[PDB]
């Protein structure tokens, strides 16, 4: 069971981000071992 | 942390697997006979590869 946690954001696909902030768990396959990361969006163009 | 990741006894990626033992033998049968030889596995079998 314990396994199976994964999709700890709120999708599973396309997680969710604000104010380009990006916050989802990785887990490495051999060990298991899962980190929180947080991507961030900087725009340098525009996004338009 | 012997040898990092397992795998089901029923796939091809099984080290025991059938797939496992055919790249064996084909990577000594295919030594056997010069590459110009009537009798070479790559010449008759040339899909085996």
């Amino acid at each position: 069971e314990l396994s199976q946690f994964i999709g700890k954001a709120s999708n599973f696909g396309q997680q969710e981000y604000s104010n380009n902030q990006l916050i989802t768990p990785v887990v490495n396959s051999s060990d298991g071992t899962v980190k929180v990361y947080r991507i961030t969006r900087e725009y340098t163009t525009n996004a338009y | 942390g012997r040898a990092s990741q397992y795998v089901a006894p029923g796939t091809v990626s099984s080290m025991f697997s059938p797939a496992a033992y055919l790249t064996e033998l084909y990577r000594e049968a295919r030594n056997l006979h010069a590459s110009d030889s009537v009798y070479y596995l790559d010449t008759r079998r040339p899909d085996l590869k």
